[PDB]
RNA sequence: UAAUACGUAGGGUCCGAGCGUUGUCCGGAAUUACUGGGCGUAAAGAGCUCGUAGGUGGUUUGUCGCGUUGUUCGUGAAAACUCACAGCUUAACUGUGGGCGUGCGGGCGAUACGGGCAGACUAGAGUACUGCAGGGGAGACUGGAAUUCCUGGUGUAGCGGUGGAAUGCGCAGAUAUCAGGAGGAACACCGGUGGCGAAGGCGGGUCUCUGGGCAGUAACUGACGCUGAGGAGCGAAAGCGUGGGGAGCGAACAGGAUUAGAUACCCUGGUAGUCCACGCCGUAAACGGUGGGUACUAGGUGUGGGUUUCCUUCCUUGGGAUCCGUGCCGUAGCUAACGCAUUAAGUACCCCGCCUGGGGAGUACGGCCGCAAGGCUAAAACUCAAAGGAAUUGACGGGGGCCCGCACAAGCGGCGGAGCAUGUGGAUUAAUUCGAUGCAACGCGAAGAACCUUACCUGGGUUUGACAUGCACAGGACGCCGGCAGAGAUGUCGGUUCCCUUGUGGCCUGUGUGCAGGUGGUGCAUGGCUGUCGUCAGCUCGUGUCGUGAGAUGUUGGGUUAAGUCCCGCAACGAGCGCAACCCUUGUCUCAUGUUGCCAGCACGUUAUGGUGGGGACUCGUGAGAGACUGCCGGGGUCAACUCGGAGGAAGGUGGGGAUGACGUCAAGUCAUCAUGCCCCUUAUGUCCAGGGCUUCACACAUGCUACAAUGGCCGGUACAAAGGGCUGCGAUGCCGUGAGGUGGAGCGAAUCCUUUCAAAGCCGGUCUCAGUUCGGAUCGGGGUCUGCAACUCGACCCCGUGAAGUCGGAGUCGCUAGUAAUCGCAGAUCAGCAACGCU
């Protein structure tokens, strides 16, 4: 909020121009990093997990509470401890287009039937 | 010579002189007048702590100023102790003592007063842990304390050792030249021996 | 010397007619582990197998009731222990009545389990049949290269050896080279996380004799199996005995060589021994540091052996599936962790070995075996309070990878050589005041030691004092100006004898009471201040995840940097104190700013000249702001940073130098700048006094300068810098003195005036003409100046005469990358005048 409201307020060349370059870098890094705690505030609900094989290191971070961890399974990983798997296919763009609209469908209809 | 005084180093720019005058032949004279002044002051009154002492000289007037948050302890209420002060100052012969006494605004962001209060707490019978911790808390809850560093040293708690352990919080960039800094070095008695205390208080920047 | 841990004070806790100590036994001690432990590395798996006694044992039918199990009688003396009672003033103690008295003998009931008996079965086991490999062993015979050596040919003067050399082999004909011959060990490539064997261990080839192993059928017998105290047998290399043989290598041994000395690594020679036969010993890191045997217990992965369906060409790491053997990765699980993880260190039973703190000691004595060497079994006294295993942080490394600093290299001038200028060491000493101690001290605390300072010594006075303050008692004057005794301290006359306003005071005379003071000690009691590694780039925190924990992570890995500065991918996300930068000075420009300084354009003085009006134009002194920001170019570059050459500029790639010391160590230094906790002096380690010292020197160490000359010595003539200092002081011109110096004071709190209108190198003319010299100046004898009351220890300065060492410096070292180094001189804080040639 501070960073964005600074660049919104618009006070730049009262400081260093290279510092303006660096503030844009700050917002660029903070944008590749941060989308959702802008809106969260709600002690999140522990659910959708991704890329177990490559980042097994997330097993320690998320499961700790056991409130459901949930994904489309990975083909050959440390399987059944955690509450909610879903089989399927990992690879293909087309398959992903299909699953993407499927979540679009389920999420929008769950919103509507709220 | 590990860290010179930020007051003495920013003196040219950001902090300001404590005795303003001009003299050519009377310089030596005015300084010896001034030190005898401040010594008799501190030797007379010690129960409530002086925050600042400033002096100025003119053709015939003399303007001595004393900041302290607790005036009623320091001053003559009826005029007793303040007239005693004028008496000492007339023995030393300032000859026109417009003694403007003042109380400060923020006793907990006044570095010297805070160090003196903690030093008194130590010198009575007390430990240093709770005093240091509560000092940090009391300073940092107020608005302008952006960073502090409170540095207590001595035979702390009677441990027969030259010790040095400090508690800080916030931002204390002493190299930030433009920013106002307040320094206080105060040495306090104790049953075992003497303790030293230093405190740095950072305050914003200055634009100008 | 400052103890809650010693002795005593008070005090408090515990117990109580007892309280503590001693001695032994049990427990704690899961520390002999039947209940209830272990063997990969902590102590612990025999060197490996065969196997006697023994222990243990697949499936099923039937049977005995031996074990075992159930009840009953018999028994378990009494006293004990415990439950319920009664009583001894209760209790202690006593008795009553039970339970146990844990086991034993007889009968009876049960037969699941163990066992015995009579069988049977085929999954275990062995065998059989057919294939399959393989350095498995033993013997006989045999092969080629290669090394050395004896014959001869060509042949010449070295060859060999190392980090470098010499002993040595040769110069009588070596080495080298070539043909032949003699010889006795080891078999390059095949050959390797690769096969065989129980293990050690096994590879030139052919033959012969023999052994185990795997697979397929599973025809055959029907639990025969597993282990194994003892015991027997096998068993690397070295060593022993008898004989032969001996090329190479090679302990011992000899010589050369490095070395403080090298009985050692290096070199040159070389004996046993290594080799074969036959008898020995019986040890090893004989290590997978994991005893054997059987089964269950995710997979993936190479690789070896034999079977076999599928795509089948059906010739193939084809692929699939099973059996055996082998190496890597990996869950569960286990572990102190390291790590093992279907070839288990986990899962359970069978058998065995073995351990119970280290050291003494696997030693002694006794015995067995041994030709000997010596192996096996195997203690104790006594002593230590631990020895030890695994992993972490730090440091270190004559381990490594990547980097920077005048760290070396390059180029210059020095030290060490002589003279003296100062600062220390050691020894003198009545006193030579104290501290500082490689880097980070020694031109240090000093920035000016004759008295003073000064803290030290001889001699003298002082003692609530050299100066104060709190009390009261006795005071109203106290000092100051001159005199005398006096080295001075100090005691003594002449002149000063108050203003308050009746209560007392400024004040000082005493009396002592509180005392006042210390340069007396602890800088390892403390604070404060400061140097140092180091202006080197790092050092930490939050919250988290990992780890039983110390702790890790972030802060690892690439690009990249002056640097934890930055970018990129990741159990880290974020941040601070740091590095950068807003500070000063210098480097450029626009405007103003006009004297106490410039003075181009102008008019006026002319002996000294901006000297005077006049222009603020250039200078300019003082202030404010733009100018460097890889700013833009195009080729490179995770396209990111990071660079490469440009324009423009006064400066361009952190303009330059400055200021600035991350957390802390060196218990760094200063109780003598100062502050101060504790100990001591007090009739004195305080204190007032004059004299003397801190400058003693047969020497040592260190810092610097002045020199060893012609780029130089000497006279004379000519022009320029920056820069500051100043009042009870800087001192101008004139004149006199040789010259330091001098009455005197112009002008001056000072962009003016003293500061020659400010210099020395340098330039022009000439001499000296390479040598103890016109170099060099010590050192002394005298003639003198200034300041200070006072120049002997002890001051600086001019003049006369004086004329010493020194003819370019040793092993190594020091400082320097640009306006730097080397050289010339100036100015000054401190300071009356000085060693100041230091310091800035």
């Amino acid at each position: 909020k501070e960073l964005e409201a600074m660049e919104q307020t618009g006070g730049f060349e009262g400081r260093t121009k290279k510092e303006i370059l660096m503030l844009t870098r700050e917002k660029n890094k903070l944008e590749r990093s941060l989308g959702g705690i802008r809106d969260m505030q709600k002690v999140p609900s522990a659910v959708w997990v991704v890329d177990t094989n490559k980042e097994h290191i997330a097993v320690g971070e998320a499961r700790k509470l056991g409130i459901p961890v949930i994904a489309i399974l990975d083909t050959n990983c440390d399987p059944d401890v955690v509450d909610y798997p879903i089989p399927g296919n990992d690879d293909a763009i087309r398959s992903a287009a299909l699953l993407t609209k499927v979540i679009a469908s389920a999420v929008a209809e769950g919103l509507q039937a709220r | 010579g590990q860290k010179i005084n930020p007051h003495g180093f920013r003196l040219g720019i950001t902090t300001e002189w404590k005795s303003r005058w001009y003299a050519d032949k009377q310089y030596k004279d005015y300084v010896k007048e001034d030190v005898a002044i401040r010594k008799l002051l501190a030797t007379g009154l010690e129960r409530a702590g002086i925050a600042d002492v400033e002096i100025e000289r003119t053709r015939d007037r003399v303007r001595v100023d004393i900041h302290t948050a607790r005036p009623g302890i320091v001053i003559g209420r009826r005029g007793t102790e303040a007239d005693r002060i004028r008496a000492d100052l007339e023995k030393l012969t300032g000859k026109q003592v417009q003694l403007n006494i003042l109380e400060v605004k923020n006793p907990e962001s006044q570095a010297q007063l805070v160090a003196q209060g903690v030093a008194e707490q130590l010198s009575n019978r007390v430990a240093f842990r709770r005093a240091m911790r509560k000092a940090i808390q009391s300073a940092m809850r107020q608005p302008n304390v952006k960073g502090i560093r409170v540095q207590c040293s001595g035979r702390l708690g009677g441990a027969e050792m030259s010790r040095s352990e400090f508690y800080r919080e916030g931002r204390v960039p002493l190299h930030t030249l433009r920013a106002d800094i307040d320094y206080g070095l105060y040495e306090a008695k104790t049953t075992f021996g003497r303790i030293g205390v230093k405190v740095w208080i950072y305050k914003g920047d200055i634009v100008g």
